[PDB]
């Protein structure tokens, strides 16, 4: 299962979640993470995120995709994942 | 329009009108339109449908060795072409004086980056006295005799920044018996590839060259132009990767000859390469093409060829 | 064609892309737009978007998905697109 | 020499030696004596059995079922080989090598035209015309003369053709002129292919100025082979009665063939391309060889004359 | 746990272990763990496989009318159940005392939000003097007939702050003749659906209620508890929808009998509803189930029953 | 009356009428006299044609193909009626109506057990215990005195069975698994035949209606357990369709092999199609009689096996 994790966590909290998602998924642009997870690790992410992040303020979206989606990027590509 | 490097061992094919990549495990990614070059670093089977399709689309497949060394190229048929330019390419090769200008200009332009490269790193730089030795030399072999010296001395005085494990005593062509000569020759290989690609995108025939004798299967125009872009891309990546510490001996493995990178070394170097091959200047990749256009600008007689130094 | 447009544009330039991509695609969270496009308005989006944003500073990612992807939201749902 | 694989299989490497994965069974290919591979068909490759082919410096040319050129795998490894492209360009700059090859192409064109007109029992007597070539210096004159010859050929060809299919002035304003106009294009396609099957660069030409945007050698070479291939099938199709008017429709500008007609012409064409005197297609390759042997100076260039 | 509302007319089916909605244009979405409730507003064929799967997972299909009005309910088999709670919940209905204090509670909880609502909107607020007219009443028939007058004063004390066009002369529940009666009766129906859903997820028997006479065939507990939540969710939404100006005469259409919403209006109200239903207080949906738990805390005798009527 | 559809078709509404499209056809369904529709097959329904049913206030009870309750379609209006679940709980609360229908269940079970034994040629004389129920005040006595009854049944049942399968005391023995399995599967079939009515299955009398389980099937089992579970578990032991080879011991107790479970089910499913007005229906008829008692039309009579 391939997910792309997008979020809106505001300030003075994000750095611990940003360092969290770097240990599991890849980094594409500012505040966008994607990577290959198993049915166990998806739970680990959402669990860790649930306990690191505070609800009723912030927002996190996780799209559940079957395989690597094609993409067209503009501006500067701070990290390309297309090269695998 | 990016390129691709597929490390995983799968099978390229074309089920419905698109390309698809099946790794042994199983999936099917890869929209085509949006990729420009395919680099095969793994053991990947290709099907005649996607191989005929890739040719029909004007994409070329660059194959590479087990060790990262350029193995060959799959050259499709020539989409955008001109023989009125190629005839001039050959006139410039045949006429030695005008060949001498451009052949010399490449070393004039590239070794110039090297001085300005090492200069950006806060070290002594005096290459100007060697340029005179080139400008006087008339024969091709002597212009080479210089670059065979300049290339090996640049390394010698680059070494007084880096740690021992990453030292470059000499260049050691395939196979190198030291460390850090894999990273450079491998990083160089991809620059060679990217060169063979961005040359295709022009009307220049890649097999007529000035500072390199062309052969049927040889791309000597990429080699000629490579002399300029190695210090811009190869050296700078090979530097900015070794310094901040993203690659260590855990990434280097040895054979009888001690040349090889682990898939993590190849992938990280490949990543950093793909990352820095386009940051901004509004692209670093296009510069490969524009520098090729400059030849077009000199080959007609619009503007004399001026090589690239640094933005 | 269903795309999700995620992006990172600087300040004083964000409100123009937010207003541009709002009359074409739906809005899910901050700096996230998705919706159903035909392969003519996609060109209009990537085209018009190119002239509104400044390259060599900013970044825009466009994932090209075949259909509306399943998702699991956290925090506050800024908008529930998960219901037809 | 070299090998040609027609069957649709998969090129494969099994434990350090090349093999062929033809549907029904595997065969080894002994390549030690081979320095070039030509592949037309549906043949899957694998990066394993490409490093092996490349390490030995062998080159593989990929094709369709039919001549259409796909690509070529240029290994990093290369033998001496010289450049033919420079030789091609060494010609056309010395204007006294160009004029020869140019004049030759035309003389071959007009001789083939004569030998075709003779097979049909018509006057044809061109000898008092070719002469204008051997004295004419610049290319534009050899061209204008080849134009004169061409309109003379057609002028005395239409005497053997039905009025319905008269070929008048140059051109699609006619029925017959469209048919031939179509086969010239399909021959152009075949030409770029049988040329690409060598290492000769197709965009440097002599009788036609090599200029922006298209393969100019097929133009030159066509001068010899249209009357052998293009013209003849048009003739047969007309005089045998396989095409009348039900196949032809008239666009706003000119005339052209119906979806049914292009297949009929394509059949007869592909059928005339595999006809033996050897394979009429290969003669295209042989004439290109005759050029290769001239560009390096082994044997002077000769045009192809039709003894059949 | 989200909710689904299908306005496109498609087909529900299974395809080995997942749900799929195939619109009459080719494609197929819809996760299985994503929902506990489905809301059908279109012409959607259901397959015996996806209906048995919907039953297997305990999901409900809360079908609607042509106008968006509540039509029916597919109540699957009860995963979480209890009889001793149902017994008690029967003891409180049967014993005619121990009930009024619940019926009374539902209302004094319900119309107490109304005062808090008019307060949040800055309108005159005096219902503290009507509470006695029922506080002592014996049978529910009095509290209800009173809740009607109260309802009719909450409305008609509210149309004063709304634009003239959007006004409630009477409710006229089905059919609505003016504007603002569809949007309300519609949001009421949606809340009715959500209510039956959040009631299922508890141990309460949904068919035995207090302020409303029960029936073996209709959920009267959603009706009883809706007295609390109708002015909280429906009114507030329909208000912040009428005020902000998100719905106009371009949306509402006039049929041959009454008024209606257009699919553009219905999709916006449904959107606004689910957009405003998951809000920050914990989620506002949970509050509906939480209040449903409060009843258990009275039934079994932990703590006396108190409503939530605050904004917090 | 009510309607029952076993066939697999598609219910729809073409033009303002209910239509049933089965394999090769379309048949209108006259609903003007129906209050309940029962789907026992694989029937696709349309939300348009379901609004027609809903508009009329008809109930739809959905089932698996064979015996398992999925759900029920409750319309909004639901033509007027009273409430059964209230009556169910009202009789639990009033101590009398509970003590009655508690006495009934057991004495109904014990007379079936008696007629079970006599059909096999055993000496009954069990009625002498029933007097302990006559006058019994608390439920614990009705249920604990019933233990003697059941253990005397087993003790006096063991005289016709082979040594290998022994019910010596009461899932841990050769027979204790074989029988308990049919008890569980009977529980399943029971909670379904209950759901086809409006009875709430979780309100019970003889067994405490404690939270979390269908306690009406639990009580009612006392009557049908000797009629369905015991009866086949006997002839299966007798006819020789089950031996020691079918049983698979576990670490804790005994169990059935994957082969045996199918043998038991195939015989069970055969009983229900083995009409005496059908054997499975008796569950629903016995389920109805309670309904006819809860509202006060006719007194409740327990089921006594005449067969």
């Amino acid at each position: 299962m391939y997910i792309v994790v997008v979020y809106d966590v505001g300030v003075e909290r994000v750095n611990k979640v940003k360092k969290f998602l770097r240990m599991h998924l890849n980094w594409v642009q500012n505040s966008v993470f994607e990577g290959e997870v198993t049915l166990a690790e998806f739970e680990r992410i959402k669990e860790g995120l649930k306990k690191i992040i505070d609800e009723n303020s912030d927002s996190v979206i996780i799209y559940k995709l079957r395989s690597m989606p094609p993409r067209e990027t503009l501006g500067i590509e701070k990290n390309p994942i297309e090269e695998i | 329009k990016k390129s691709l490097t597929i490390f995983s061992d799968g099978t390229l094919l074309r089920r419905e009108n698109t390309l698809y990549f099946e790794n042994v495990n199983g999936r099917k990614p890869l929209a085509i339109e949006g990729i420009y070059d395919i680099y095969i670093y793994g053991h990947v089977n290709i099907t005649s449908q996607a191989l005929h399709y890739i040719a029909q689309k004007g994409i070329l497949i660059h194959f590479f060795n087990h060790y990262g060394y350029y193995d060959g190229t799959f050259y499709p048929r020539e989409t955008l072409l001109s023989g009125d330019l190629i005839i001039k390419q050959a006139e410039h090769y045949l006429d030695k004086n005008k060949r001498l200008f451009l052949a010399k200009s490449f070393v004039v332009g590239g070794a110039k980056n090297m001085e300005k490269n090492l200069k950006n790193w806060g070290i002594s730089s005096d290459f100007s006295n060697h340029l005179k030795e080139l400008q006087g030399a008339k024969k091709v072999t002597e212009i080479m005799n210089v670059e065979g010296r300049i290339r090996q001395e640049y390394y010698a005085r680059w070494d007084e920044s880096l740690p021992g494990e990453f030292r470059i005593g000499k260049r050691t062509r395939r196979p190198p018996k030291n460390e850090m000569n894999a990273l450079i020759s491998f990083l160089n290989s991809r620059l060679y590839a990217t060169m063979i690609s961005e040359i295709y995108n022009t009307q220049l025939a890649p097999t007529i060259s000035y500072l390199h004798e062309p052969s049927e299967r040889r791309f000597s125009l990429a080699l000629d132009l490579s002399e300029i872009f190695k210090p811009i891309i190869a050296d700078r990546i090979a530097n900015r990767l070794v310094k901040k510490g993203i690659i260590k001996k855990d990434h280097f493995r040895e054979d009888l000859n001690g040349v090889l990178l682990t898939d993590e070394g190849m992938k990280i170097v490949t990543k950093a390469y793909n990352q820095e091959l386009e940051k901004t200047v509004v692209t670093r990749r296009r510069l490969i093409r524009l520098e090729a256009y400059k030849i077009i600008k000199h080959l007609v007689g619009v503007e004399e060829y001026s090589p690239l130094v640094a933005w």
